[PDB]
RNA sequence: UGAAAUAGAACCUGAAACCGUGUGCGUACAAGCAGUAGGAGCCUCAAUUUAUUGGGGUGACUGCGUACCUUUUGUAUAAU
């Protein structure tokens, strides 16, 4: 019963070669190369998948930094009044309400800054 | 037990052959048993010593830069041995004596159980004529079946011989196989009576 | 039996073989559990 | 339409004609043909012996009027390669290629 | 004319007849949530903030559809030592359709 | 002629490496395993009462990021 690899690595190569699409140079021509820039792309993918949970409350928090500082205080102050005036509000939201509606965010550091 | 054969005719079959159980686990490897019986093994390769030449060292160990190499016939070369050539080899098994007889009783008593056998008083031909018999199975409702039979006919035998899923065999060269693989089977009182004694 | 399809070696009876080397996953790929560089890892390696 | 010549089997090296493919390649057929009878590289002979047949193609077998005819497309694939083995010092020989190549023109309105 | 909700551990600002997909919820296909622990409705010009949810607002999403995300390949690699593994992911979301902000 | 002629004799099928041609996008002030997570712009298809989404191509700009195997106490290793 002789088995023939032929086809099956022919479609299990194809199948490494096709997620490499768009690389340069050999890394999407001949397998050798492409097989582990595909297996470097998941493991960049998957540490970037943790990192852009990292990143976009980076933004969100210099987002509203200049925000709360346009009228009044800082970030630093600013959160402190809204953890004391028991505002949910999350990071992401708050960044929308300051890139989006200054007037919400107007009142809604006012409510920080009464409460210290 | 108590079964009717195609007349009507009541004829007791012992339970202890005819009514055991249904062991799967039993039957498969009696069963698979029989087929590993039928393979021949007959094939073979060459190994590093039966391919032809390759007794010298193709080159020196060192110093030509290449990958050393002791034979052109190695495994690892175009038209080299096969590491671990295959050789003839036996495939026959043992199946336990008591483990054939009971897988023969869990057959037939599951032929039973889904109306499968066909008891007959008797079933012989005039002449050795493959449309007479056609004719017979008709009527019997059985176009395509395993006939078993004691003293199986010399013209009993060349009627069934060319229809295309009929058989006709003897019941001491039934097979467990044979009783699986037709659709249905059509055993006289008097081979029954044989399974009864020899299982 | 029914038919030659539906028989089964009535689960547990059967075990698959070890194949040894054939990749990462397999939990035997590259050394068949042999272990490291030394005697008992070569080719005609015995107990003695 | 397109009217196509193939030059199968050029004894050359594609690299030496696609040099003298690339300044006829959207020529008219009057500009292109003083390109490739003044110019000093062998692969020219052989491109325009190919885009004179494409224009015959043209005239005969597609009744189309050569004055307004233009090198549509043409492009220089690799052909079969001749292998030969040179010797060199020390008792060692190499392989030559003696590369060859197919001359494909394209003529068009 | 927009509200801040929290649904999936997340929070969302949402307006009318938006279709918002969040996190797997226990509910059929048309059956309508409602939302009473809004955290801040602005209505035009008017802004309330809950402290921590604003009393009465509420918002009312029907389930439009529930189903699988983009799949995704989870690669491990240690180079050096003899180690990979690989798994897919399908993230299960929600298809939401804000109905109206209740104030 | 043939059903077929990118079945035309180097002739069934005709993969990959490798080499061309065409189209779209990007690219000549910017430093590195060449990807990944974001992301503007452009181009192209399908709906939609008409740039609003969705699919495809490209990837300006930003963050992070020194191949694989083997062998090792330990390798981006300028160790195989």
């Amino acid at each position: 019963a002789r088995v023939k690899r032929g086809v099956q690595a022919n479609r299990r190569h194809k199948k490494i070669l096709k997620r490499a699409k768009g690389y340069y140079g050999a890394r999407s021509r001949v397998y050798r190369v492409a097989v582990q820039a595909v297996t470097k792309a998941g493991q960049y993918a998957y540490r970037d998948r943790r990192n852009k949970k990292r990143t976009f409350r980076r933004l969100w928090i210099a987002r509203i930094n200049a925000g709360a500082r346009l009228n009044g205080l800082s970030y630093s102050r600013f959160i402190n009044g809204m953890k004391k005036a028991n505002i949910t509000i999350d990071r992401r939201v708050l960044a929308d309400i300051a890139m989006h509606d200054a007037a919400t965010f107007g009142a809604l550091v006012e409510k920080a800054k009464a409460e210290l | 037990m108590d079964l009717k054969t195609v007349t009507g005719a009541a004829v007791e079959l012992s339970d202890t052959a005819f009514g055991r159980e249904f062991n799967e686990a039993l039957v498969h490897q009696v069963v698979t048993a029989y087929l590993a019986g039928g393979r021949q093994g007959t094939r073979a390769q060459k190994t590093r010593a039966e391919v032809s030449g390759g007794g010298i060292k193709p080159w020196r160990q060192k110093g030509t830069g290449r990958a050393r190499a002791g034979s052109i016939r190695s495994p690892i070369w175009r038209g080299g041995g096969r590491a671990f050539a295959a050789k003839p080899q036996d495939w026959s098994q043992k199946v336990n004596r008591k483990m054939y007889r009971g897988a023969m009783q869990c057959i037939l008593a599951e032929l039973i159980r889904q109306e499968r056998l066909i008891l007959v008083e008797e079933l012989t031909i005039s002449a050795p004529k493959t449309k007479e018999l056609i004719a017979k199975l008709s009527e019997l409702n059985a176009p395509r079946a395993l006939i078993i039979t004691k003293e199986v006919d010399e013209n009993l035998y060349l009627a069934a011989r060319n229809i295309p899923h009929v058989n006709v065999l003897d019941t001491s060269e039934v097979d467990p196989v044979s009783l699986i693989a037709f659709d249905k089977v059509i055993m006289s009182v008097e081979a029954a009576k044989q399974f009864e004694e020899a299982l | 039996g029914l038919r030659l399809n539906e028989l089964s070696p009535g689960v547990g009876a059967k075990k698959t073989a070890q194949r040894r080397g054939r990749g990462i996953g397999s939990g035997l790929g590259k050394t068949g559990g042999r272990g490291v560089k030394g005697q008992k890892s070569r080719s005609g390696s015995s107990i003695r | 339409m397109e009217v196509t010549a193939k030059l199968r089997g050029a004894a050359i090296s594609a690299q030496k004609v696609r040099l003298v493919a690339d300044e006829v390649r959207g020529k008219s057929i009057e500009r292109a043909l003083d390109i490739l009878t003044y110019s000093n590289k062998k692969g020219a002979v052989f491109v325009k012996k190919c885009l004179n047949s494409a224009i015959a193609n043209a005239e005969h077998n597609h009744g189309l009027d050569i004055d307004g005819l233009k090198v549509a497309t043409i492009y220089v694939d690799e052909g079969i390669t001749l292998k030969r083995i040179l010797p060199r010092a020390k008792g060692r020989a190499d392989r030559i290629s003696k590369r060859t190549c197919h001359i494909t023109i394209k003529v068009g309105e | 004319m927009y509200a801040v909700i929290k649904t999936g551990g997340k929070q969302h600002r949402v307006v009318v007849d938006e279709l918002l997909k969040v996190e797997l919820l226990k509910a059929e296909q048309g059956e309508t949530i409602t939302f009473n622990d809004v955290l801040m409705v602005v209505d035009g010009e008017t802004v309330k903030i809950g402290q921590p949810v604003v009393d009465g607002a509420s918002v009312e999403v029907e389930v439009i559809e529930h189903g699988r995300g983009e799949k995704i390949r989870i690669v491990k690699h240690n180079r050096r030592k003899h180690y990979h593994k690989e798994q897919g992911h399908r993230q299960w979301y929600t298809l939401l359709k804000i109905k109206a902000i209740n104030a």
